[PDB]
């Protein structure tokens, strides 16, 4: 009056898929909820682990007749979804994005601290609270050089770069036009001189 | 009167004719054949590496400076102090690279096809193979490209890669220092061209990626009769000089597991309908005619070159002041540039910021500060709506007047990827018209326009037909576009023979060589063979005398390389020809001993007779030819033009009805026509 | 003291994601739950709606602020993971499917009726048992012709395909062994006379 | 002294030298050859999808009638009444499709390529051009491959794209209706000969993929001299080839925007380094033994087979013999596999289920069920532990031997599919034994041996080396495969011509077909071109007489076909064939008019003259070719054998020092060597 494996599983490895499943959907929920702004990497860094920890767990007999069942292995999939999502967001953290956010908050503080059309304001104080962040954007590049670097840092310059242009325009001044058109009409003229000057010399 | 031709047929002798019953008494004269032509595709694809690892490293020193130049004169004052840095640092690497050209021989300037599609022909160019034309040649296209000029290098592959074929074929290295005793029997044409011919496909398939296009390349130039070994030895010399420069290129990248990047140019991976046939033919003809556009006004400068920058101290000054104006005309055209974007993956291999928001970067600073085969590969791999069509035509017309106004120059360098820059640049302008008129669902991609306007603009450039249809089949990987690529190429030949003639043809007019072409001309059918010849013969008897043939070689009004011997009024047994002459004279072989090495001595050069000093007389048999390709008269002269080419001859002899000498067939005679 | 729509969003859109997310960590729970016994075709088939109906909703400004914020577009990756993993399982589901599956409940209750090694008990009862709904397996093959048609139906054949032979031996008799070896060896007999009577047809 | 050869050469006599200058005088003459070598390559296209359409749906038919009758004799009595169902199936067709060739005609036995090699070659062998070969070929080959037998379809592709060639070219269809009254000027040799080497490149590309393979293959057989205007007409007609038959298989498969089965063989799309290099070495040996084996035994089985076997009534019988035969093997092959795998995607076309547990399929049933070339492909493609290696020992072990008993059958099929499948087999089989004995991490994957076991067993069987490295690297879409497969028929050739010749090289010998090759022996290099003639010459004076020449033609004893005219005690003025004189002889030409078309009438066939009924003299002045092409005697073998060759010449005369004609040199002497 019993099957050994084939219809139902026993109840020993159930409540592992079952903690699999508690774990995935929460997974799911913190990693959907983060929106514009990106919040992912640093909010769900923690129970990123523990679905994975339980993969291995169950990949550690209970793994034969658990993921090699059938085709449309649907824990499998889940699990290397997970990892794709994962690796291409490439987060890799923390003391330096740590400094990075607390720049970016601050710096973030200044516009409406300042703030109040007319932008043409007290703005020129953030400058140098500017200009250094960007400085130290490129320097984390130097950093993670030897591709994007995270998603944390890359939305929170994106979103001061879309602050700084198109809604303040904050243009800076040139001063080179008559030097540039002068260099340039002064070499774009030897030539003429040249074969004009060689053509006339046959005597 | 300079350009003496080459012989390619065997005198064979009686010395001849027993030293190779000597030699075969185990048949280890054919398995020294493969070595050389094994050994002449390493030597090969080693030469086009060495191009490619130097020429990017440097190209990689000279940019950086530039955009780390201009990114700290931006913010404060003036830019003109890095434009000036720019022309400075464009004019001071093509100065050593114009001086070291037109001062030590002129021979290497320009590319070095004309050059060597006639020694294929048969006219012996002065100097060429030697070897300081290699080192001056593979030391001027790189000294040239990161330059900064508008020329190709894939283009002086095939003359550096046919140098040495001629070079270690003799094993001589006259020069100086012997360096070997090994390699005679090879010491003669009629192995000269038969290397020559596979350097030359040797070079073709390590500078594009094609090696059955090589072969087809070499075979139609060279139009002797057709032999399968030597074309079985071509293939073998063209298929390693692709393998010998994917393994030495992926050493250098990364992993030696993928044997990626086939040649020095390397198009991707690569769907149409019959409905737009029609389309295609359509951009033949424009290929025609823009064609016909940029190889008419050049002609029209090159005549002005010759007759007034004649001398060496104008041309340099001449490549100089090209070098600036390339320089100041990119940075105007990139200073006053509206059309900025994102970055995105390799599409920048230099990203310049000037007068643009944060984060994004001038589109105008691509495709002048990287090299032209990532933009012809960019601009035929990239998906829509990715190019501003108002950068293109700026672009377009300044490159076209720029890439035609440095062609002709003292410099050494190609043509090829000038002409498919500008031909994918108009492919793609023209294939994002048939989007904004359309919806462009799915045949209006792009990226065929981009390449069938490239495959255009070369027929329309260099009239080049079977051995280019190959090529550019094997490089695009892909069998199906061989049908379309075909029909265009048709096309812009016809169109643009109405015109003016091809570029590669030009610089062969222009010089004076004779250069007889395959077939002959269907309205000169009936010239009946005796009026193309010279009708008084100076043929010299067997064994007369000395004072007779040493008068008759002595003569400053006329020059003739061979005469024929007679006999009792005459007989025409066969002729003999001045170097063989003037060696029998060198030795004292008078009437009154040696093997056939002795006059492979001195076989480069022949000493003239006014310093051989000092009656009896001389048996000229054994020492000529008893069966001379001989032809009567009454014969037609297609049929006469045939055989002449066909076979490689340097002396026809035409005969009368009892076999009497009554005028003799040279090159030059069937050339004028 | 107010950046439009850059480093917040409005709380008119918020709640719309705080729904989407509600729906899709359960719908990840669910799919997630079903085990060896392949039910998630026949058990996640209703909230499986919702989710594409709010993706509809959403999709229908707040758009553009949305899933046009960045790179990593993490809801259309969901999306779009939920599409390609419905497509490929090929569900296309009533009626038919629920006599299938009757049968199969039916099929199955008369192996441990019959149970109680000594496999060679009255299992003969199960044949007629067994081989129609086999049989019924194939015409509706025949039905989806004009690949794999489906996954409940799949599992459920392959669990009694692995339960009639690999641990029932339920293997059938053979009869023929005599005429396929006269036959053949009739057959390849007349080349050696053929070839030898041609050879002595020589005088 | 039956096969009779081509005139190539164009004897030119006033009236060719009037007409053509009459036809000058807007230069049509060469736009209407354009016009052929266009719908010369549409109606090769259609005729190979026609093939292809009607093949596949009759095998469909016919397989699924027997794997329907075995899924019914089993679960009850026998099986040996579908065993005889399926020996009669496999006899009822091809016993139509050996009596429809043993009876009308045996020109269609064998493949195409030996009857078409020599014609390529200047012999006219008997029929084979005609309509009636053409209709029982492409009816012979679709009812033998359906018929149920180890023989491939893209062998006789090549003669069937070879008739309609110089069929319609001619614009006679002289079965009847003589249907036109265009393409005069091309009734005659030098245009039968350049039509045919455009069709057969255009079955070489139609076949296999390979359009640049197939002008290498109609100019290794076509050792002509080179000329590029030809060339670049058979080129032109091979493309067409493999375009109109993509567009009419993908009308008839789905939409027309999807450009894939380039031909009847489709390679799919497909990494290595250099320490494999001696392992390929190591393969190409294996394939010139096996090779050897193949070519060998079918040897002393063909000479049997024309000992005893050479009546139409037997051999009808011996082709169904084999037919019952390769269908009982393969039944009792399959009946006794104990190796059942479970099915996926479309690695069965029909599956076989019996004595296997639900839901798996027999593997054995694949490979004899599905057709070879989805079997060869699957071969190169699958992924590695997919073949029990058990399997494939005794599949290749039946599979060899009866591809060699049914080669040489009086049936219409080819040996190319049934070599790529044993070369293949053998090279999974040997590249599954380097994963066996190492960990196998990344270069023991076996779709590399399986590609370069095919590869050695085409150069074991078929001595076959430029042409056919083009075409392995043409179907396989990558030029970086293409180094070690030139290294593979390399050596599979050399190792193989120490024991065996050819296999299409047999069925010439064995014929007594002349067929000169190109080049000459060097152990006969000295032979001085006296010896290799015939030493009296039949020559005729021109205007003696016409009893002489009537004399001259009607002669028992001898065969000749050419005659030079002499003068005065002679001269060697031309040359006079038998043709123009029996057309001469059959009008009134006697001096007691006509066009250059009256020669051409009748042009197949000439009269004899004993229907020649019925003095006076003739002037045979304007009638002859004025210069035919001679050499002296004195003259090296290799020189003279390679102008024979190199041209096209029927006729080579030798002559003495006084211009007097001493003998004559035709095909049959220098072919003897
Ligand atoms: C999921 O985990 C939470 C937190 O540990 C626990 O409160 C809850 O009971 C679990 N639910 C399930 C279904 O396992
Ligand atoms: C693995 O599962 C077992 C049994 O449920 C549990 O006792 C253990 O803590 C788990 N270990 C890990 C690393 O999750
Ligand atoms: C049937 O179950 C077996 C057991 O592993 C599995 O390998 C196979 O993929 C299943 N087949 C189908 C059609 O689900
Ligand atoms: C993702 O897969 C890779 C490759 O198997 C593995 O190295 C890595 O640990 C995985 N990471 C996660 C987060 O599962
Ligand atoms: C982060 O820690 C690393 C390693 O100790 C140190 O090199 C670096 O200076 C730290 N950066 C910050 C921002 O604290
Ligand atoms: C930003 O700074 C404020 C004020 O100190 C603090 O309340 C808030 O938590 C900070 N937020 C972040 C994202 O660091
Ligand atoms: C902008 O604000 C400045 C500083 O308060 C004020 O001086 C000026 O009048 C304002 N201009 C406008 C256009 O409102
Ligand atoms: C999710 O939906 C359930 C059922 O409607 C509801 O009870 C619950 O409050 C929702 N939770 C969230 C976080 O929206
Ligand atoms: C769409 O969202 C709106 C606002 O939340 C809600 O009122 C409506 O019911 C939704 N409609 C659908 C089809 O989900
Ligand atoms: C920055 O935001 C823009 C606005 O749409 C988006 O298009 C872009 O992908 C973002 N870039 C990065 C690096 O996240
Ligand atoms: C999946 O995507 C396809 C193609 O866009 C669409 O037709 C279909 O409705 C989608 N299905 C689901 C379940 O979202
Ligand atoms: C299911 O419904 C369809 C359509 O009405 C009908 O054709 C078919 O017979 C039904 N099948 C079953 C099992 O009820
Ligand atoms: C199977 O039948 C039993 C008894 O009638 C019933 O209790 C159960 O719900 C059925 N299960 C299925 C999956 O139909
Ligand atoms: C198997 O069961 C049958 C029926 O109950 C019984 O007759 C027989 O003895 C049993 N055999 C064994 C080996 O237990």
């Amino acid at each position: 009056s019993l099957p050994p494996d084939l219809p139902d599983l026993d109840p020993e490895c159930r409540e592992l898929l079952l903690d699999f499943a508690n774990s995935s959907a929460e997974l799911t929920g913190c990693l959907v909820r983060s929106a514009r702004p990106v919040r992912l990497c640093q909010t769900c860094y923690p129970l990123f682990q523990q679905v994975v920890s339980k993969m291995d767990n169950i990949s550690r007999s209970c793994a034969r007749s658990l993921l090699m069942a059938d085709r449309m292995q649907i824990v499998v999939i889940l699990s290397e979804f997970f990892n794709t999502t994962w690796q291409e967001a490439n987060c890799a953290n923390s003391n330096s994005t740590v400094y990075f956010l607390n720049l970016f908050n601050h710096t973030l503080t200044c516009f409406e601290h300042n703030l109040q059309k007319n932008y043409s304001e007290v703005c020129k104080n953030c400058r140098e609270a500017y200009k250094t962040l960007s400085s130290l954007y490129s320097e984390m590049q130097k950093m993670n050089e030897l591709t994007h670097l995270c998603i944390d840092v890359e939305d929170a310059m994106n979103i001061t770069r879309k602050l700084w242009s198109r809604t303040f325009n904050c243009s800076v001044p040139c001063s080179d036009t008559v030097p540039v058109i002068a260099v340039s009409v002064f070499i774009l003229f030897l030539p003429v001189v040249f074969y004009l000057s060689s053509f006339l010399h046959s005597e | 009167l300079k350009y003496e031709s080459l012989d390619y047929d065997n005198s064979e002798n009686q010395l001849f004719l027993e030293e190779e019953r000597r030699i075969n008494h185990f048949r280890t004269v054919e398995i020294k054949r493969w070595v050389i032509c094994a050994l002449i595709g390493i030597l090969t694809g080693l030469v086009a590496c060495f191009i490619d690892i130097v020429v990017e490293n440097l190209a990689g020193l000279k940019y950086r400076v530039i955009k780390g130049n201009i990114d700290k004169f931006t913010e404060k004052g003036g830019l003109s102090f890095s434009l000036l840095l720019w022309a400075t640092l464009n004019a001071a690497f093509v100065l050593v690279g114009s001086v070291i050209v037109a001062f030590i021989e002129p021979v290497a300037a320009g590319s070095g096809i004309p050059q060597i599609k006639c020694f294929l022909n048969g006219v012996k160019i002065p100097h060429v193979v030697r070897l300081k034309t290699l080192v001056i040649k593979v030391s001027g296209v790189i000294l040239s490209v990161v330059g900064g000029l508008a020329v190709g290098k894939e283009g002086p592959m095939i003359h550096s890669g046919s140098v040495i074929a001629a070079g270690i074929s003799q094993g001589r290295s006259t020069s100086l220092k012997r360096d070997f005793k090994i390699f005679e029997y090879f010491r003669r044409d009629t192995e000269k061209r038969d290397f020559v011919s596979a350097g030359a496909a040797a070079g073709v398939s390590a500078a594009f990626g094609a090696p059955v296009g090589g072969v087809l390349f070499s075979l139609e130039e060279g139009a002797s009769f057709w032999n399968q070994f030597l074309t079985w030895r071509i293939f073998f010399a063209s298929m390693i000089s692709t393998f010998t420069l994917n393994f030495v290129l992926s050493i250098y990248h990364g992993n030696m597991w993928d044997l990626s990047s086939p040649g020095l140019i390397n198009f991707g991976r690569f769907a149409y309908t019959i409905h737009e046939i029609p389309v295609f033919i359509a951009m033949g003809v424009v290929g025609g005619v823009l064609g016909a556009v940029f190889n008419a006004l050049n002609y029209w400068l090159t005549m002005f070159r010759i007759r007034y920058i004649h001398r060496p101290c104008l041309q340099v000054i001449e490549a100089v002041l090209v070098a600036a104006v390339t320089a100041t005309v990119a940075f105007v055209l990139i200073y006053s540039s509206r059309d900025c974007q994102p970055l995105q993956g390799g599409s920048m291999s230099y990203p310049l910021q000037l007068f643009c928001a944060d984060g994004e970067y001038n589109s105008m600073a691509a495709a002048f500060f990287n090299t032209p085969e990532k933009s012809v590969v960019s601009l035929f791999h990239d998906p829509p709506g990715s190019y501003n069509p108002l950068t293109l035509g700026l672009f377009t017309l300044v490159y076209f007047f720029l890439a035609c106004w440095t062609y002709g120059l003292t410099v050494s360098a190609g043509v090829f990827i000038p002409s498919l820059l500008i031909g994918a640049a108009w492919g793609r302008l023209f294939g994002i018209s048939l989007s904004y008129l359309t919806g462009a669902a799915i045949w209006a991609d792009p990226g065929k326009y981009a390449l069938m306007g490239a495959a255009a603009q070369l027929g329309g450039i260099v009239r080049m037909t079977l051995s280019l249809t190959v090529i550019m089949m094997e490089a695009t990987s892909n069998v199906t576009y061989g049908f379309p690529i075909m029909l265009v190429l048709m096309t812009a030949k016809i169109v643009g023979d109405v015109f003016i003639e091809g570029l590669y043809d030009m610089h062969i007019q222009l010089q004076s060589v004779p250069f007889l072409h395959w077939e002959a001309p269907v309205t000169s059918h009936s010239l009946t063979a005796r009026e193309v010849m010279s009708t008084p013969v100076t043929c010299l008897r067997r064994r007369e005398k000395v004072g007779v043939i040493v008068d008759v070689l002595s003569d400053t009004a006329s020059n003739h390389n061979g005469f024929p011997v007679v006999e009792h009024p005459a007989r025409l047994q066969g002729l003999i020809l001045r170097s063989q002459l003037i060696v029998l004279l060198k030795h004292k072989v008078f009437v009154e001993r040696l093997r056939l090495k002795d006059f492979r001595d001195a076989y480069p050069r022949f000493p003239p007779i006014q310093s051989i000093h000092v009656e009896c007389t001389m048996d000229l048999s054994e020492f000529m030819n008893p069966s001379p390709y001989t032809v009567p008269q009454e014969a037609s002269l297609p049929r006469v033009f045939k055989l002449f080419r066909a076979l490689g001859l340097r002396h026809l002899v035409v005969v009368d009805n009892r076999n009497q000498v009554v005028g003799l067939v040279t090159r030059k005679d069937l050339a004028r026509y």
